[PDB]
C-alpha cells in the first residue's frame, strides 16, 4: 500500500478534453491513481474501473475535514 | 501535460 485511491468529488459536470479522458458527473465520486500535471491534469479511475485523465482543477476531496 | 486541459476552473474559489 503505496498510492491507495484518493478520494474525490467533481464541484461540477464536465467530461474530459478529448476522448482520452475520463467522464464525470456533478457529486461523482472517483479515485486519483497518478500524480497531477503542470496544466492541473489528474490520472485517475472511476468506480467502474474506468481509466483516464480528470480535470483536478474541477473537483477536490471528500475524505475529512481541512482539519 | 498530455492535452491542453479545461482549465482554468470555471467558479467556486473567490467566495
Amino acid at each position: 500500500m503505496k498510492v491507495p485511491g484518493v478520494r474525490v468529488r467533481a464541484l461540477y459536470d464536465y467530461t474530459g478534453q478529448e476522448a482520452d479522458e475520463l467522464s464525470f458527473k456533478a457529486g461523482e465520486e472517483l479515485m486519483k491513481i497518478s500524480e497531477e500535471d503542470e496544466q492541473g491534469w489528474c490520472k485517475g479511475r472511476l468506480l467502474t474501473g474506468h481509466v483516464g485523465l480528470y480535470p483536478a482543477n474541477y473537483v477536490e476531496k471528500v475524505g475529512l475535514a481541512a482539519a | 501535460t498530455k492535452g491542453p486541459a479545461p482549465n482554468p476552473p470555471p467558479i467556486l474559489k473567490v467566495w
